[PDB]
């Protein structure tokens, strides 16, 4: 994702014999990440018969 | 002359379809063992299984 970083600088000192200059902008830039897990588990059979609950 | 079955086409005949009964005899009964009795339905039916009780 992007941005526009605001502007800044002097002011400056009006006068003749001489002009002024114009100015800029900039722009930036943002990242993130995508991330995924998960797992798993199990169980025999005979044991949960013989040994009284599930 | 004839119709002469030495001409005409003569089909076949398969009549599905029967299982063969299995030697040898297996009896053996009644005898120990016969004669289910109630201690043996407190060892095997789940829950509070086993193995074997006193």
């Amino acid at each position: 994702m992007p941005y526009w970083n605001d502007l800044d600088g002097d002011s400056q000192v009006l006068n003749d014999t001489d002009d002024l200059v114009p100015q800029k902008i900039n722009a930036g830039q943002d990242k993130a990440v995508l991330i995924l897990r998960g797992n798993a588990w199990s169980s025999h059979d005979l044991a949960a018969t013989l040994s009284g609950s599930d | 002359a004839y119709t002469k079955i030495s001409d005409v086409i003569v089909p076949e005949l398969f009549n599905p379809y029967v299982i063969n009964t299995t030697t040898q005899l297996s009896a053996f009964f009644q005898s120990g063992i016969a004669a289910t009795d109630d201690e043996l339905n407190a060892l095997a039916k789940k829950a509070g299984g086993g193995s074997t009780l006193n």
